[PDB]
């Protein structure tokens, strides 16, 4: 199983005219990835502005026909579709490894007294294998 | 780690510090008092509450019980669990291995003595043969487990998944097994409503949005042996 | 090649596609059976289309 990029510290995302064939990838627009990405390489904004798109369908088509060489997304969105994808053709990239890796949480204004409650039902649901369950529900890591 | 992480938060904020040990190998278990009959803590929330301590710089393990009396942070560290053995079936593919639901004398499967592992093992009340089965081989320390399972007296040991990497990265012969569950993280351990939380909290997140992780893991975590 | 299933723990069965062609017979209770299974409606959307009339169709 071999791994051409290792990370968002790779040689390839330096400059693609280092190769001599200019490889493209690109983000979601109006996405929170632009914002790392312009918080934390402004050049890879500039190099990613010719390299736009719209639909995450649709960059899922541009990976499989060949119309987009990488795309950069979540991690569990992608490990889902890859999951269910036909023949697993596309191929992930670690676990998150030379990446952010963050979590997701649930956003409440400041000052709900609801926090406590939701924080005690989350470490309830976590605390005893049913998140376990439910992410077997809904997630098949399969190839 | 967490001694530079400390540093760098000491670069960041506005504080000094004191470094200090807790006295035993153990996180904390909530157990009865022999007297008066009223459950307490130890370990390092039995040292925290008692005002001795101000912040556990640890990777505590983040559970529902904890969370009821302290504020937590967010967390650091996000890893799952593994079992720890020595290289017919050597591996274990985890807990679904029929001849560990249903135990002997010869798979020795234990975890460390008061730990969060077995308080979270206690709530599972679908597996508590495995909690009369490790209550036998209780270790003070993660050390001990990796003397005694080099020196071919244990068999299994339910431990954390990179710091078994990181053995595994120093002595060849330690194997981690398939199956990863309770994907879980670890924070540091906090006092309750207090002006060190929220500037804390957005120097974690600086420190997640960069790549002071990624050095963090070129200092210890990504190196190999 | 995978000539079997085993069943419908298979995961290519959980989101099929135009290659997997599997159906029931139309009005029959097995679809009852699923219908009442609440975790399986993508299967109940599926067979809609390739119901036959009796098994000897099938």
């Amino acid at each position: 199983f071999v791994d051409q990029v290792t990370g968002l510290s790779d040689k390839k995302f330096q400059r693609p005219h280092d190769y001599s064939p200019p490889f493209r990838f690109g983000t979601v627009p109006n996405g929170s990835t632009e914002r790392n990405i312009r918080n934390n390489y402004p050049y890879m904004h500039q190099y990613m502005t010719r390299f736009n798109q719209r639909g995450v369908e649709d960059a899922l088509v541009s990976l499989k026909t060949g119309k987009l060489d990488a795309f950069i997304y979540d991690a569990a969105v992608l490990n889902y579709k890859a999951g269910r994808d036909e023949g697993c053709k596309l191929v992930t990239i670690g676990s998150g490894y030379i990446f952010a890796t963050t979590g997701y949480g649930i956003a409440l204004q400041k000052g709900s007294p609801w926090k406590r409650q939701i924080d005690l039902a989350l470490l309830q649901f976590v605390g005893d294998g049913e998140m376990e369950e439910l992410e077997t529900l809904w997630l098949t890591g399969i190839c | 780690f967490c001694i530079d992480l400390l540093i760098k938060l000491a670069r960041t904020m506005n504080f000094t510090y004191e470094v200090h040990l807790v006295a035993d190998g153990k996180f904390g278990t909530q157990e009865r008092v022999n007297n008066s009959n009223k459950k307490e803590w130890n370990g390092m929330m039995g040292e925290l509450l008692s005002g001795q301590a101000d912040m556990i710089v640890a990777p505590l393990t983040i559970n529902n019980e904890r969370a009821q009396y302290i504020e937590f942070s967010k967390p650091f560290k996000y890893q799952g669990l593994t079992i720890l053995v020595k290289k017919p079936e050597e591996r274990i593919t985890g807990i679904n291995d029929p001849r560990l639901r249903n135990p002997s004398d010869k798979f020795i499967y234990a975890t460390v003595k008061q730990s969060s592992v077995d308080i979270y093992f206690r709530r599972q009340v679908e597996l508590s043969t495995m909690y009369r089965h490790m209550e036998k081989h209780n270790y003070e320390s993660a050390a001990e487990a990796i003397q005694a399972v080099r020196d071919n007296k244990l068999h299994a040991f339910i431990w954390d998944s990179a710091v078994l990497e990181f053995e595994a990265s120093q002595k060849c012969d330690l194997v981690t097994t398939g199956e990863l569950f309770f994907r879980s993280g670890f924070g540091i351990g906090m006092r309750k409503d207090s002006p060190w939380k929220q500037n804390v909290s957005l120097s974690i997140l600086k420190s997640h949005e960069n790549g002071f992780m990624e050095d963090l893991d070129k200092t210890w975590v990504r190196y190999q042996e």
